[PDB]
């Protein structure tokens, strides 16, 4: 995150850190037992750290629970970014406080212009407030690279983005997750806004998984 | 040694903040980068084993 701001601590309650020996992705929890994050973000061993703020003290809110199954989209495209979602169900069930809580899932996709808050680890939480683009704008900065599944947040001045270490993490508007952090041309840079799974897109997929594991 | 061995390392558009290992030509070992996890170049090694048996 760049030009961002540290987040209030624990003010992101839904926000989760994977860990394989160093934080390398987020995530968000969307139930007791599962946590949502982007397919390129996959591990064959993932270990999932809840209640963090500062991710190098050990400051007596964390839990930490190991992923027992790892599902990517079955149509995640390493090259083309598409369909970039991955659901992790953890070992056991945590528990839920109010430095631990899940996040909504859409009640239906966010239209362009919608104020939202993303943050990540890319050692303290950040923030940033920023809007859905308009598809238009989004193809034109990234010219025939944006599927229906992608969304384009922040910028097009550049100057405050997601970035490096942010990938899997949440993207919330109006109190549900609408997207997923993915990739983007370099950071906060002009005419390269970050690119976001829609996860607008995957409510069912998402649903029909959990059901069936 | 190989052409590749002399780029510089590539982060790529993803997000992810996973260390690898590059030839670093300049300096004349393997260094580590952030890798951003997708559309990884050849100078991008997971050891430094690997990188130095191929670009040293
Ligand atoms: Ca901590």
């Amino acid at each position: 995150i760049v030009g961002g701001y540290t987040c209030q601590e624990n003010s992101v309650p839904y926000q989760v850190s994977l860990n394989s020996g160093y934080h390398f992705c987020g995530g968000s929890l969307i139930n007791d037992q599962w946590v949502v994050s982007a397919a390129h973000c996959y591990k064959s061993r993932i270990q999932v750290r809840l209640g963090e703020h500062n991710i190098n003290v050990l400051e007596g809110n964390e839990q930490f629970v190991n992923a027992a199954k790892i599902i990517k989209h079955p149509n995640f495209d390493r090259k083309t970014l598409n369909n970039d979602i991955m659901l992790i169900k953890l070992s056991s069930p945590v528990k839920l406080n109010a430095r631990v809580a899940t996040v909504a899932l859409p009640s239906s996709c966010a239209p362009a212009g919608t104020q939202c808050l993303i943050s990540g680890w890319g050692d303290l939480l950040q923030c940033l407030d920023a809007p859905l683009l308009p598809q238009a704008d989004c193809e034109a900065s990234y010219p025939g690279k944006i599927t229906d599944n992608m969304v384009c947040v922040g910028f097009l001045e550049g100057g405050k983005d997601s970035c490096q270490g942010d990938s899997g993490g949440p993207v919330v508007c109006n109190g549900e997750l609408q997207g997923i952090v993915s990739w983007g041309y370099g950071c906060a840079l002009p005419d390269n806004p970050g690119v976001y799974t829609k996860v607008c897109n995957y409510v069912d997929w998402i649903q029909d998984t959990i059901a069936a594991n | 040694r190989p052409d590749f061995c002399l780029e510089p390392p590539y982060t790529g558009p993803c997000k992810a903040r996973i260390i690898r290992y590059f030839y670093n030509a300049k300096a004349g070992l393997c260094q580590t980068f952030v890798y951003g996890g997708c559309r990884a170049k050849r100078n991008n090694f997971k050891s430094a084993e690997d990188c130095m048996r191929t670009c040293g």
